Formats: C-alpha cells, structure tokens, sequence
C-alpha cells in the first residue's frame, strides 16, 4: 500500500466524492465539481539538483492538502486503493485543522 | 350533457417535464399552498447552481414555483430529487407563449401575486436577488397540463392600474387577432 | 485562519467589481476581467534553485498587488468567500 | 367617418425595443423636453467609453437621443437598467 | 501614480494617440495605425538570477524610449490613464 514514490511524484488519495454534505441536500449530476483537495499518500524520495540533492518539502504523509487537478497527475486504483502520482507543483496549499 | 367549468385567476397549459411531480393528492394531482414563484430566462445548465436560492428557500420552508426557459436535466435531477427530499417542493413549468408578450404577461402575473417584475435579460441575476422577490398565492393546482391559481397576494390597485394601462392596448389597431386575444 | 502555502505559491482574496464613477453607479453584467487588484492571504517560500536556500520575500500579508494575467490563477473554495493561488512569481506590480 | 392628421417635423415609425424604456410618461405618450441627438455612420454596440459624454448632458438634467443600427445584449441592457434606475434619460 | 513594478516587467506608459507624423501633413490614417513610442513610468531594482540578487537596468528612469508592441505588453488603466507592464524585452531603443 505504500510504496515508494521518487522526486517531483508524490502519491495521494483524492478527496471524497458524491455529495453526501457538500452543500444542502442537493446531489452532484454528472457535473463533477469534487475534490479538490486530498490527503497525501506519501511523497517521494526527494530532489537531485547538482548536490543540493534530496530535500524533504513541507508536506508529510497523511497531510490533507489542496492539489493542482491536470493530465500531469496519474490515477489508478492499485493495491485495492485509488492513488494519483502528481508533481512536486501540482500541491496548492496545505493545513491541518 | 355539456360541461360547465369555472377557470379563476391565473392559468396556463403547461405540463411538467418531469412525472415526479406526482404529488400527494392521488391521481397524480399537485396542490401548493403559499408558494414562491420566481421568473427566470435562462436555461440553468452550465452554472447548474441554484443552491444559494435553493437554501434560501430552505431555511425559507415552503414550496416554490419557477418559470424559467428550461431546466436542463442535470439540475432536473436534483431539483426533483430534492422536492422528494420534501426540503422544497418546486414546480417547474414551460414557457406558456410567445417570447415578448408572454414575458409580458409573466410579469403582470407577478405583480398579481405579489412578485417582483424579474427579467434575465436585465442587470440584475438569478441568484442575486432579495428573497421578498417571491410571489405568492394562496393555492396553485397542477395537473398533467393545466396549471391554475385560485387567490393570490397583490393590491387591487396596482392590479387596477395594469388593467387600466392595458385598456388602450384592448383596442389597438391590429384589431381582430389582437383585440379578442388581450380581452 | 490561514492555509500554509509551499515555496513559490501566494494565495489571494480577489476584490468585488467596483462601479465607475462615471454617472450613477453604473454596473456591468457578466463581464469578468483580470483581477487588477487583491488582498495578499500568505505567500510561498521562494525559490531554492541552486540551493536558493531562503531568498528574501517579495511582498508581506495585507499588500495591494497587481499579478499575471494567465490562466495558471487556480480559484479554490473555502468556507465563505472563494481565493486565488498562483506562483509567487506572478506578481506583476504593488499598488502604492 | 373620416379624419385628418396634421404632423410636423420629423416622424417615423420606430418603437423601443425593450418596454423598460417607457419613461417617466406612461399612458403610451413618452414626451421628453430638450432632447439631443447624435448620428453615427456605424452600428453602436461595443464602445461603451462614450458615456461621460452622454453623462454630462445627463447630469445637466436634459435627455439625449440615439440614433444608431444597434446595440449589443450587454450594453443595451446596462444602458436600459441606467435609465430604469434614473441615471439618465436615453431615448 | 504610485504603482510601483519590480524585477523585468516595468511600467511604461503609451505617448499621445493620434499623432500628427503619420501622414505627413495630413494626420495620422485612421486604419490600423498604431505607433511604438512611450515613456517609462518605473523600472524595478532589478533581476535575481544565478546568485546574482539584483540585475540593475542600464535602463534609465522616467525617459521615453521605443517599445515593441506586442503579446507582452499588458496596458492597465491606473488613474485613469493607461499604462503597460511589460519586462525589457519589448522596450526598444532610448529615445
């Protein structure tokens, strides 16, 4: 379940779709608008620049995150969980609260 | 045998594009009372987010009525899904007539019952708005195709001030496809 | 409370349309526009290239600036109001 | 029977396009003193920059007539909400 | 008047439209006319790059130059007068 991702890939769950509390009561159609946040998995193994090398970033696992949503991302549902492989730009912003 | 039948206050034949609108009343018969009717001009397809009028409505706690162009169908869904819900019941209902004088028409309704004069077409939004903008009338019965109001809210005077403004418009010149039609 | 950004990334608050002068009021209708002006909500770390290490911060929370116009600008939802991110390297000016 | 009609200076049949535009006068009769007139060669639709212009005889308190082939959605209508609202006088 | 542009992308605001030259006596054509000179409001401290933490420009302060016209160029309305930020790859020669 945890594997290791390298460099800019990092691995996290996206958030939780189907608008069980999103709003009222309403149901999402097929226009998704969802989950535009996520938790991060892990992340990879770090940075190789000219002996700078590897340099741990501010986000850990189980960091719940907002990311960048773009075809640089790669969704797949592995080890019974669904995971997407994003960049080291793909992260928006993150707090714990 | 003949029939003899009594049509009062405001009508139109227009059916609900979804069947389940099938309300309490057996036989399929709608019946509102107090609601909230709203005009609208525009398909809500892309912004697909009436929610902030929909909760409004909500902590609001009555039954709603729109005219609006369409409903596209994934708006319909959940507008329909949420009346079920019993949050708000809504009854959405299609363009009685020809754009201008329907449009026209829409509004002297609105003014009948109590609404605001509510046009798209304008500055103004659909989901900005005050929430007093809604009309309501006492009862409204829906059926597959009839729509029909027994009593609404609105002064008599301003009801007798349009009438008055549409005496002249009674005659007109075009004469017998308009005159018969406006009376 | 403010969300954390990583190194780079500046969060904003867009500021409403403001009605011209220009007659009474006088308001548009559906007519977006680049977002001249906005409130700073936290700023990225920088940039670490060649071990940048900590270089100094262009801006500080509460300035008035004017940014890129590009379609990078990523709006998020938060309770309430919506914000803005982009790079720290999007701005484009300070006001006053 | 019959009737006569006499009419004098220039009449055309032209009505506004939107009913917002039915002034202060209602009744059918919309007469508007001291208007002012302006003639382009060219349909009017996207230029919106002309209104201090037009805001200056506004703000006088004096009306102003537009003779143009159109006006786009968004400008009729911000100009028709401006005279709805009372910001100037526009035929 | 006090927006102040750092690093490359400086302000520079256009000169008058509808200049006289064009046309030689008779004033400039009104058909897709449009002329390439302004004169530079701010400039920044400079670019940080390679180590090197400001780029100063050999560009001078509030003097009009040429400019090159293009995609780069982004005109603001600021005080009612419009202005274009733009770095120094669009400004041309020092006038």
């Amino acid at each position: 379940m945890n594997i290791r991702p390298l460099h800019d890939r990092v691995i996290v769950k996206r958030k939780e779709v189907e608008t069980k509390s999103a709003g009222g009561i309403v149901l999402t159609g097929s226009a998704a608008a969802k989950s535009t946040r996520g938790e991060v998995l892990a992340v990879g193994n770090g940075r190789i620049l000219e002996n700078g090398e590897v340099k741990p970033l501010d986000v850990k696992v189980g960091d719940i995150v907002i990311f960048n949503d773009g075809y640089g991302v790669k969704s797949e549902k592995i080890d019974n969980e669904e995971v997407l492989i994003m960049s080291e730009s793909d992260i928006l912003a993150i707090v714990e609260a | 045998q003949d029939e003899l039948d009594v049509v009062e206050g405001m009508q139109f034949d227009r059916g609900y594009l979804s069947p389940y609108f099938i309300n309490k009343p057996e036989t399929g018969a709608v019946e509102l009372e107090s609601p909230f009717i709203l005009l609208a001009d525009k398909k809500i397809s892309n912004i697909r987010e009436m929610l902030p009028v929909l909760e409004a409505v909500a902590k609001a706690g009555k039954p709603l009525l729109i005219i609006a162009e369409d409903v596209e169908g994934e708006a319909l869904a959940t507008l329909v899904v949420n009346t079920m819900r019993g949050i708000v019941k809504v009854a959405a209902v299609k363009a009685p007539g020809f754009g201008d004088r329907r449009k026209a028409m829409l509004q002297d309704i609105a003014t009948l019952t109590g609404g605001t004069v509510i046009s798209e077409e304008i500055g103004m939004e659909l989901e900005k708005a005050t929430l007093e903008d809604l009309g309501q009338a006492k009862r409204v019965v829906i059926n597959k195709d009839t729509t029909t109001i027994i009593d609404g809210v609105g002064e008599e005077a301003a009801i007798q001030g349009r009438v008055a403004q549409i005496r002249q418009q009674i005659e007109e010149a075009t004469s017998d496809y308009d005159r018969e039609k406006l009376q």
